[PDB]
RNA sequence: GCCCGUCGCUAGUACCGAUUGAAUGGCUUAGUGAGGCCUCAGGAUCUGGGA
RNA sequence: GGACUUUUACUUUGAAAAAAUUAGAGUGUUCAAAGCAGGCGUAUUGCUCGAAUAUAUUAGCAUGGAAUAAUAGAAUAGGACG
RNA sequence: GGAUAGUGGCCUACCAUGGUUUCAACGGGUAACGGGGAAUAAGGGUUCGAUUCCGGAGAGGGAGCCUGAGAAACGGCUACCACAUCCAAGGAAGGCAGCAGGCGCGCAAAUUACCCAAUCCUAAUUCAGGGAGGUAGUGACAAUAAAUAACGAUACAGGGCCCAUUCGGGUCUUGUAAUUGGAAUGAGUACAAUGUAAAUACCUUAACGAGGAACAAUUGGAGGGCAAGUCUGGUGCCAGCAGCCGCGGUAAUUCCAGCUCCAAUAGCGUAUAUUAAAGUUGUUGCAGUUAAAAAGCUCGUAGUUGAACUUUGGGCCCGGUUGGCCG
């Protein structure tokens, strides 16, 4: 085939995707406490039926 | 040139991956008795299996054989002690039965729960890990502990700490300090 | 607090069964103290090189501030 | 009986037989003629670290059209001489010529990767580093 | 529609091949042959035949 | 003690058998991986349970079996007992 | 016969022509020290063992030998070969596959520390010596336990539920909350004693030591396999992704990011090897008309295999070991 194509865009849309921060959040429980806060989220207080169940839902 | 130090591994881990019913299904065991890995399910699971393992195997030898009398009834008043096996269901036949569950509610956590004490299962593992609650005058700090039935009667804090009389905390005491420090002299 | 205790029928008895460094511990002993274990070693190995007691050789090495 | 000798003083021929057709088995006889030591460019290893030639710009293959970006490496403890993928949006801008360079298998047990024609290693470290480390921004890349 | 081979380009692997080509390792002919050991002598010296 | 014995395979039970590892009994190393401990009192001059068992197959040894499968026997009788 | 500690072609002299082999000799390879064992868990297997114990071999490569009870010894000597050090040029001297430490090699691996307190070993010997060994430093090789939070108050929202002609919120808690509320503990720091040969840590324990600025968990993944979005922004068959299938050529559910979500979590990714999945090596247990595969045909030696029949039926006796109804 061709070996030798140009090598001047190696990291083009890196380079170009505009930068946007992390947005500092609540800090997250570590150990037990998040099995504990997914638990209450998954099983305890449910959220909805729709259909199914979902899980990431966004603008349903 | 020195003798081995011998050791071994205390879990299995899953053969599928993604099964969606095991991975709910390990959840609320956690959920429940306030686990913080799936390996404390993963460690139960490897410990319940082998004893299966030596029921399955013990089962195949004539009855009244001499190890199958002698192991199997070994393995069964064991079973017993940390309070797994009912008094009823004592043959073995019933060992090879047994969910995890029952080995679950014999934790030091789930005991230090069941009658008062803690409220909430998690509030008890903070409460064992942090040397509260002892079984004679001895703490203990393992929330997988597996009481023994005697000494689910012998449940109860420790003579240190406050709870179990003698000096409250080392925060407390220093409101303490703010109290007599900022109305008094 | 567990723990391993001795007493012994006599305080010459515990001088002499006892280990030299638990008397340390104690009072009823001085720590002789000594030269770097390699120290000790070295001093052993630069011995060997001398043959008999050596003030010959010191001499020998007078008349070398000679030659 | 179709075949195998089912006798009971048979066992001879039974494990000649096996021997004989274990050769059919792909990965009995790399294994026995000893490929991995004599072909490979690595060793038989699982990585190996090499200086870098010239910085290459692979056409992939079809239906994919992209230019791929590798580099020719020549293997220290060999000599031999390889072409590899350099991972990653960028990255090519990390490596440059002359430079060492940590290189690993593709994951496909000898046999090239996707689109990429040729090319049977990665890159994974360059100058000392880490190629990931570098992407991110954890580390730098060392004076000279 | 599918599709076959020569012919042309890039890149890679292995093959044949003047060099009676090169290298490393294991044995080995013939020639040369250190050294200690055994043995024929020897006899500085140093004694009662020996050392 | 004398006088003589057709060969074998198979299977049985047993001896000879290093420890650590393995399987596994006992013991609450705070749990546990481990370890081989430990446990009782008169805790002032001591009492006491341990440190199992299993596996260890091929070969050699030793013993029981006599199905399955070989072997040898008396036909130019140079047969068998006496 | 000689030689050896002693058997023996071990060596010699005479003499003879034997010894092994398709039941694979002999030769080649080995990225080969053998074993106890290790990894993989239906079973049958498959792969691995330089490496804590046992045996063997070696001390840069060869050979030779002194001493001695024991060595063909290497921290013994002699010679040659290969390295190689010091010099005043005449000469002399070295052998880390001991402990550490250095170069090289490479993907790949730690201190030029302390001690004889333990375990044991040696000597003339209770005492000396022991880089055997033990101590500590380095250390995410593996393996074990398992912190990063716990409980109430209040503010609307709820689903429970008695009533509901209709205001509703009321006492049982489901919990999402941008003001709240006090309690708890070790991570660390540290008197002290414990530890230790001396120290260090651990186990204990005065004094301190948590509110989000923290004492602030990671590592990959979110199209399918495969648990988790068809959000928003960016790029526009580029840049990159993608084990495999496949995504990207202007609404990208695969790229580059923000958000949110999943899995495992003091650990998680990747590369190489191997094991399971594999009845894709098949004894258990494969397949061969057309998918890969019955030799053109018959003979045939080795090899494997090979019909039936020879004390069977009946009678007597002893004493065991479970279990029954009775104890
Ligand atoms: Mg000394
Ligand atoms: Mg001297
Ligand atoms: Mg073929
Ligand atoms: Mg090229
Ligand atoms: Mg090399
Ligand atoms: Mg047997
Ligand atoms: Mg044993
Ligand atoms: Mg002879
Ligand atoms: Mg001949
Ligand atoms: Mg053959
Ligand atoms: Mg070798
Ligand atoms: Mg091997
Ligand atoms: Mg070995
Ligand atoms: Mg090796
Ligand atoms: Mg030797
Ligand atoms: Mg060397
Ligand atoms: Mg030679
Ligand atoms: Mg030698
Ligand atoms: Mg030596
Ligand atoms: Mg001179
Ligand atoms: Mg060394
Ligand atoms: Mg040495
Ligand atoms: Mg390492
Ligand atoms: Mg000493
Ligand atoms: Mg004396
Ligand atoms: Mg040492
Ligand atoms: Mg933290
Ligand atoms: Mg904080
Ligand atoms: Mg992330
Ligand atoms: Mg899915
Ligand atoms: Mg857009
Ligand atoms: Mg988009
Ligand atoms: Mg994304
Ligand atoms: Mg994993
Ligand atoms: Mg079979
Ligand atoms: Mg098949
Ligand atoms: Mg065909
Ligand atoms: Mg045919
Ligand atoms: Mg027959």
């Amino acid at each position: 085939a061709k070996v030798h194509g140009s090598l001047a865009r190696a990291g083009k849309v890196k380079s170009q995707t505009p930068k946007v921060e992390k947005t500092e959040k609540p800090k997250k429980p570590k150990g037990r406490a998040y099995k504990r806060l997914l638990y209450t989220r998954r099983f305890v207080n449910v959220t909805l039926v729709n259909g199914k169940r979902r899980m990431n839902p966004g603008p349903s | 040139p020195r003798a081995p130090r011998t050791y071994s591994k205390t879990y299995s881990t899953p053969k599928r991956p993604y099964e969606s019913s095991r991975l709910d299904a390990e959840l609320k065991l956690a959920g429940e008795f306030g686990l913080k890995n799936k390996k404390e399910i993963y460690r139960i699971s490897f410990q319940l299996s082998k004893i299966r393992r030596a029921a399955r195997d013990l089962l195949t030898r004539d009855e009244k054989d001499p190890k199958r009398l002698f192991e199997g009834n070994a393995l069964i008043r064991r079973l017993v002690r940390v309070g797994v096996l009912s008094e009823d269901k004592k043959k073995l036949d019933y060992v090879l039965a047994l969910k995890v569950e029952d080995f679950l509610e014999r934790r030091l956590q789930t005991q230090v729960y069941k009658l008062g004490l803690a409220k909430s299962v998690h509030h008890a593992r903070v409460l064992i890990t942090q040397r509260h609650i002892a079984v004679g005058k001895q703490i203990v700090n393992i929330p997988s502990f597996m009481v023994r039935l005697d000494s689910e009667k012998h449940i109860d804090f420790a003579p240190t700490s406050p709870f179990g009389g003698a000096r409250p905390g080392r925060v407390a005491r220093r409101n303490a300090a703010r109290k007599a420090e900022a109305s008094g002299e | 607090s567990v723990g391993f205790g001795l007493v012994y029928n006599s305080v010459a008895e515990a001088k002499k069964f006892e280990p030299t460094y638990r008397l340390v511990r104690y009072g009823l002993a001085e720590k002789v103290e000594k030269a770097s274990r390699q120290q000790r070693k070295q001093k052993k190995n630069r011995d060997k090189k001398i043959f008999g007691t050596g003030k010959r050789l010191a001499k020998k090495v007078a008349r070398r501030n000679a030659d | 009986g179709k075949g195998k000798p089912r006798g009971l003083n048979s066992a001879r021929k039974l494990r000649v037989h096996r021997r004989n057709n274990r050769w059919a088995e792909n990965n009995y006889k790399k294994r026995l003629l000893g490929t991995a030591f004599k072909s490979s460019p690595f060793g038989g290893s699982s990585h190996a670290k090499g200086i870098v030639l010239e910085k290459l710009g692979i056409e992939s293959k079809q239906p994919n059209s992209a230019i791929r970006k590798c580099v020719r490496v020549q293997l220290i403890k060999n000599g031999k001489k390889v072409t590899a993928f350099v991972p990653n949006d960028g990255c090519l801008n990390f490596v440059d010529e002359n430079d060492e360079v940590l290189l690993a298998g593709f994951g496909r047990k000898g046999k090239a990767k996707g689109d990429i024609p040729g090319v049977r290693f990665k890159v994974v470290k360059v100058s000392g580093v880490s190629l990931l480390a570098l992407w991110k921004e954890k580390k730098e890349k060392p004076r000279s």
